[PDB]
């Protein structure tokens, strides 16, 4: 029993509800609160009036609470580098990304540098001093999205406001470090001028039992379900691609978890495309028509209550992909139209006849073209009734006409009109016909 | 590349989610209905009215449907639906053979950009082209059978535009009032209410020009005949009351989202509440007294919106859709109330409900009359879907 | 004539291989390349001096059981990238870029196993799969359809074998369990109508579904040669060659001496035998024999181990040659021979997922 069976069969399922885990906690599929079995969260009721009329003023009213202040230049000396050269200062303006727009629009505008000492230090100073006036504007409330500072020499940044417009910067005297491309720093001042258990079956061949940690939240996407009752569901529904049990081990719960056995998960869309050759398959870049269907799933429901002992949709139209007759090829919807591949002469066949009157040997070629000539046309239409040979050896001669001409074989011909009436199908009153018509 | 493979993984990640939701829908909704068209649609209108056939359990309804093919012939359609009206009833439902059905085509020339019946007459509808002209129809005067030709009586087309558009409103309360909006930065108004000689040519009564960039939507007031708003991807919303005379200078014009306006729509049970919808991944709404307040803000959808509708027989309930194969349910009355932190978890408050059906960017939605709860959805993968949701929610 | 010994590798897996395939599509002096393929495994390797031999790339199939069973190298016209296609026991086609390292192209239509793959040698884009559905099949591996059916009413009864172009590439053989070899054509007009339709179909341009061709009758055939299976076969000019468990190889030409082999009746009944080759211990079938690009040289297999070769030269079949090259390491059994587009190496793999090599010296 190489384990790694065992190993290998639960490695898959598992990764995937992980990574599903993440993705619905940032990406709701559904509020679980409007869930009927999770009905014990979404504490709040649906018991409310709220005229709308009225709604302004309770704004109009605490919007004049909500506007608190606003600031109204600023101005700033670096005290000289340290280090164990000019400086370059920036301002950098950031937008919001538009529609066209991949990334965020950032804009870099200098309001000025000046020549900082080579590395200095203390004690030797007997002083570049950098103004701002209102760069920023009121207006840039709806374009801009930020504005930062930039320092180089060598690299350093920050930012100036909050995202509720809350300046972060005070005045005063600052000590900073920078990068390039402890160790190198600068200083400046800045003025404003029960237990649950599991096992886990494997064909009863081995098995492996665990015990819940945390329990009533689940052990894949942690959802804190606070019944046995609605865990259970929640597990036999969504974390589907296994099966459960309940046991209720006496402390508290158990559960012996074994694998789904069919779990039929197989793309649900266009059936054609799993077929595409690949790189056009999920295009998703052009409209495309196919066949129509309809589904019914929730009609009428029960509304049922709960019931722990209780823990222990039809179609309309074509749901499948159809397939060529012959070369097993797939059929578009538009080739599975009136074509329908089949008819009485199959070309094999036409072949096989023809073939098989050469075998004789005791025949004169003014009799064999004869007989094909005939046997051809009579499978080409398909004559049964007696009735009919009448107007067969008619149609006969009627396409054959030019052929038998440039043939020059005419008289086999009436000799086989000969035999036909010995087997009692022709009267005379038509054998000559032919020749009549003939010319 | 990367973005190949990385977009196979979405591809099948998306996948697996659907599978799940349809496994989890019995206890989420009270009714699914799913239909496959041939070709998509871009387009969505309940009609007014509505036949119940006694002695079974069900209603009957007409729906307003366009269509972009390929390359074929174009269409517009308008189909059937047979809704359970019963509260007892449960083949499926009621009949065992069919309960949607085609019953009308007419030839088009272009795709479908847009399509609202006329309020006045149901039967007068408009139509918005890949062309710079404007469609409309009254289907009662053609054969449910197409041409086989092709193109057909336009009944007459309009004049006025030089790019397409989407922008389309009939005046409520004045007949034959109906504004326009296409990418020539302009809102062109005809007016049909008595055009004798037809001729296929009327020019717009009008045209508007406030907006520098492509104008995106455009809707009459509910209760003024002679009031109405704009958007444009200029990022402002331009409020433009008729019989003042200056298709330049509106009214009012503000700045209601940082990134490009898509959607608008107005309250119906008040005068005054306007909803808002654009690229921004938010959703703002105003007031005709004051407008210098973004009233509040619904911070949900992960990409941009393309659709607002106020619920019919309910005053507090809209609807927001969009691009990121969801859709959302808001509620004005639960602004900011104090939830559990598992209620916090699941979401804010206010928002009320989240679609999970499509598995695509879902094109289009309605609200109808005649029922209470139910929205039919669209998608760009052939993809309809009618619904209603469970009931416990409310109340 | 005489090669040695220089290497021999053996993989992990240890399940057998069956396929060796030099690219002879090699730009003059490019280094030597080739490929063989096992359970479920291909792998590219790299011939270098002094009996060194060089692991370049791997690929696998998990998703399901497949046995692989055969390979060819061909290349693009577009950019000329080497290309090489694989098959198995699932019965599907796959085709894959090692400049990229990915499969572009599947191809899923046969029944069963396939047993083979081969190229027109002036069209790259013909490829032909044999399979044990008894029918031949012949795809345009560039527009994505199909061409021709070979079998039906007059076809192959039981499992067809193998097949193998005729030297310019209008003529093919086929062999199958059914003791039962079979002439096709392809210079027929129709055929090559056929082939230059095939190289003209949008489908988003019509309605219609490209519409192949079915044939249903050999231009000859016979079963009077051996009396058991047959399972590789090879055109020589106008001449014919084939093996069956009957441990010894045959040489022969239709019809007379002096029937040519284009005036052949489709009636033909009548064949000539010209010579034998032998060997010994081919008991079991399944097991193929190759040659030079340059056509002057005989390599083969055997179920214990040994080798016999022979030149393709004046010597006469009667005393043409015998050359047994043999070592002691493996007597499992050996498959599949494989020469450069020169004479210079010889590879051939064991039963065992060990590899030989064998280096020349004249
Ligand atoms: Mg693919």
């Amino acid at each position: 029993a190489d384990h790694e069976l065992f190993l290998q069969a639960f490695e898959k399922p598992t990764q995937i509800y992980r990574f599903l885990r993440t993705r619905n906690l940032i990406a709701p599929i559904f509020l679980h609160r409007t869930l009927t079995y999770m009905s014990h969260r979404n504490s709040r009721t649906n018991i409310k009036r709220k005229t709308f009329k009225v709604d302004d003023m309770l704004s109009k009213v605490e919007k004049m609470k909500g506007e608190q202040e606003s600031h109204s230049h600023l101005q700033l000396t670096f005290t000289g580098f340290f280090h164990k050269v000019t400086l370059e200062v920036l301002l950098v303006k950031v937008c919001h990304k538009k529609r066209k727009d991949v990334s965020c629009p950032i804009r870099q505008v200098p309001t000025g540098k000046k020549q900082v000492p080579l590395n200095p230090d203390l004690n030797q100073t007997k002083p570049s001093l950098a103004v701002s006036s209102n760069e920023f504007e009121p207006s840039n409330s709806h374009m801009v999205k930020s504005y930062s500072l930039l320092f180089r020499v060598f690299v350093a940044q920050m930012t100036v406001f909050d995202k509720n417009r809350r300046l972060q910067l005070l005045d005063g005297e600052y000590e900073v470090a920078m990068q390039e491309m402890q160790g190198p720093t600068l200083q400046f001042t800045l003025r404003w001028t029960l237990r649950i258990f599991y096992q886990f079956l494997y064909n009863n061949n081995t098995r492996q039992q665990t015990e819940a940690r945390d329990d009533l939240h689940c052990p894949w996407c942690t959802l804190n379900c606070r019944k046995l009752y609605s865990l259970l569901k929640h597990l036999k529904l969504c974390h589907s691609r296994f099966i459960f049990n309940y046991v209720y081990h006496p402390k508290g719960a158990r559960i012996d978890v074994s694998i789904n056995e069919c779990y039929d998960g197989s793309y649900a869309g266009n059936p054609q495309d799993i077929h595409r050759q690949p790189g056009f398959a999920f295009s998703r870049n052009g409209p495309v028509k196919r066949t129509p269907i309809t589904h019914i799933l929730v009609c009428r429901p029960k509304r049922t209550k709960a019931s722990m002992s209780e823990f222990l949709t039809y179609s309309s139209g074509h749901n499948r992909l159809y397939f060529h007759s012959d070369t097993c090829l797939p059929l578009r919807p538009q080739e599975m139209e009136v074509d329908s591949e089949d008819e009485k002469d199959p070309e094999w066949l036409r072949e096989k006849t023809i073939t098989q009157i050469e075998e004789f040997s005791d025949v004169n070629e003014g009799e064999k073209e004869v007989m094909k000539l005939w046997n051809l046309h009579v499978m080409k239409h398909g004559f049964i009734a007696d009735n009919q040979m009448n107007h067969a050896c008619m149609l006969f001669v009627e396409n054959y006409g030019q052929k038998i001409i440039k043939k020059n074989l005419c008289r086999n011909f009436m000799l086989h009109l000969v035999s036909m009436h010995d087997f009692n199908l022709i009267s005379i009153m038509s054998i000559d016909k032919a020749v009549t018509k003939l010319r | 590349k990367e973005a190949a493979f990385d977009d196979a993984v979405e591809e099948r990640v998306i996948n697996e989610e659907y599978k799940i939701w349809k496994k989890n829908t019995p206890f989420l909704y009270d009714l699914v209905m799913t239909h496959a068209l041939e070709w998509p649609s871009l387009t969505a209108q309940w009609l007014p009215d509505v036949t119940r056939p006694e002695g079974k359990d069900f209603s009957i309804h007409r729906l307003v449907l366009g269509t972009h093919t390929s390359d074929e012939q174009n269409h517009l359609v308008i189909a059937s639906v047979q809704l359970p009206n019963d509260d007892a009833q449960f083949g499926g439902f009621g009949s065992v053979s069919g309960k949607i059905e085609i019953e009308i085509k007419i030839n088009h020339e272009g795709e479908v950009n847009r399509a609202r019946y006329m309020p006045q007459n149901p039967c007068i509808i408009a139509t918005k082209t890949p062309s710079s002209d404007v469609l409309v129809f009254d289907y009662t005067k053609h054969p449910s059978k197409p041409d086989p030709s092709g193109e057909c009586n336009p009944d007459l087309r309009l004049r006025g535009h030089q790019k397409e558009g989407y922008g389309l409103s009939w005046n409520p309360n004045l007949s034959g009032h109906l504004l326009s909006a296409s990418d020539d930065h302009t809102i062109c108004l005809w007016d049909i209410s008595a055009v004798p000689k037809e001729g296929k040519v009327v020019d717009a009564k009008t045209i508007f020009t406030g907006h520098t960039a492509v104008v995106e939507d455009v809707s009459w007031h509910l209760l003024h005949e002679s009031l109405f708003g704009s958007v444009a991807d200029d990022q402002k919303l331009m409020i433009w009351d008729t019989r003042s005379n200056n298709t330049s200078k509106p009214s009012h014009s503000v700045d209601a989202h940082t990134a490009e306006v898509n959607c608008l729509s107005f309250n119906p049970y008040s005068e005054f509440i306007l909803a808002t919808g654009s690229a921004d991944k938010t959703v703002a709404l105003w007031d005709l007294r004051n407008l210098k307040l973004k009233l509040h803000s619904f911070e949900s959808h992960k990409d941009e919106i393309f659709q607002v509708q106020w619920s019919p027989h309910n005053e507090t309930i809209l609807a927001s859709s969009g691009t990121d194969r969801r859709l959302n349910v808001w509620d004005l009355s639960k602004i900011g109330e104090e939830q559990s932190p598992e209620d916090a978890e699941d979401g804010p408050p206010e928002l009320l409900f989240i679609h999970g059906g499509h598995t695509a960017k879902i094109s289009d939605f309605s609200w109808n009359p005649n029922e209470p709860w139910v929205i039919c959805s669209v998608s760009e993968d052939n993809i309809m879907q009618v619904w209603q949701m469970a009931e416990n929610i409310y109340n | 004539y005489s090669f040695k010994c220089v290497n021999s590798l053996k993989e992990d897996h240890n399940q057998p291989l069956f396929g060796v395939q030099f690219n002879w599509h090699s730009k003059e002096g490019d280094p030597l390349v080739f490929a063989t393929v096992g359970s479920n495994r291909v792998t590219l390797y790299e011939c270098h001096s002094q009996g060194e031999i060089r692991l370049l790339q791997s690929y696998v199939d998990a998703d399901a059981d497949e046995n692989f069973y055969t390979c060819a190298w061909t290349y693009d016209s577009n950019t000329s990238h080497p290309l090489l296609a694989v098959a198995g026991s699932r019965g599907i086609i796959r085709i894959i870029n090692p400049i990229t390292m990915q499969c572009i192209k599947h191809y899923v239509g046969h029944g069963n196993a396939i047993n083979e793959l081969k190229f027109h040698p002036r069209d790259p884009n013909l490829l032909l799969s044999v399979s044990k559905d008894h029918a031949l099949r012949l795809w345009n591996i560039q527009t994505d359809t199909l061409v021709a059916i070979f079998g039906g009413v007059e076809g192959h009864r039981d499992e067809v074998l193998s097949a193998d172009y005729d030297l310019l590439g209008e003529k093919i053989m086929s062999c199958g369990m059914d003791h039962s070899l079979k002439l096709w054509r392809i210079n027929s007009k129709r055929m090559m109508n056929a082939i230059k339709e095939s190289y003209d179909y949008n489908p988003n341009k019509t309605n219609r579904p490209f519409i192949s061709q079915k044939i249903h009758f050999p231009d000859f055939s016979t079963r009077d040669i051996h009396r058991n299976y047959v399972d590789c076969v090879r055109w020589l000019g106008d001449l014919i060659l084939s093996k069956s468990c009957e441990n010894a190889i045959v040489c022969w030409k239709p019809g007379k001496m002096e029937d040519d082999i284009d005036k052949i009746k489709p009636s033909e009944s009548n064949v000539t035998i010209l010579g034998r080759f032998d060997y010994s211990q081919c008991d079991i079938w399944y097991m193929r024999f190759s040659m030079d690009f340059w056509q002057k040289m005989l390599a083969l297999g055997n179920q214990v181990g040994k080798l016999y070769v022979w030149d393709l030269e004046v010597e006469d079949p009667h005393k043409a040659k015998c050359t047994t090259l043999t070592h002691h390491k493996c007597g499992a059994a050996i498959r599949q021979t494989s020469f450069s587009r020169d004479s210079s190496i010889l590879i051939a793999v064991c039963d065992d997922a060990s590899i030989w090599r064998w280096d020349r010296l004249r």
